[PDB]
């Protein structure tokens, strides 16, 4: 990120926290109380339900 | 400037996954190129109305 005077350098690290996370944290999805995701799948057009 | 690897990971297989479902789709087949070029093919039942 910046060189500083005395020839020391700040990388990212030294200023920030990274992690792998997920895009967004506004919904949390619980199934009984257990971390859960789901996926929906919607039927395709003219196809056995069944 | 994307080799073939690249390309197959980053747009061909996301194509890919969405295209899935679309009506009377008979098969697909696709390639990336070193180039960057990614080319999805797909091959619809006789019939239908292109």
């Amino acid at each position: 990120l910046k060189v500083n005077q005395d020839g020391s350098q700040v990388r990212l690290r030294d200023v920030a926290k990274i992690e792998l996370g997920g895009e967004s944290y506004d919904v949390v999805a619980k199934f009984n109380g257990q971390p859960a995701s789901g996926l929906g799948i919607k039927l395709a057009t003219g196809a056995n339900a069944l | 400037g994307a080799d073939a690897e690249t390309v197959q990971n980053t747009v061909t297989q996301v194509i890919e996954q969405n295209m899935n479902g679309i009506d009377h789709l008979m098969y697909m087949s696709s390639n990336g190129d070193s180039t960057g070029t990614a080319t999805i093919t797909l091959t619809f039942e006789s019939g239908t109305d292109p």
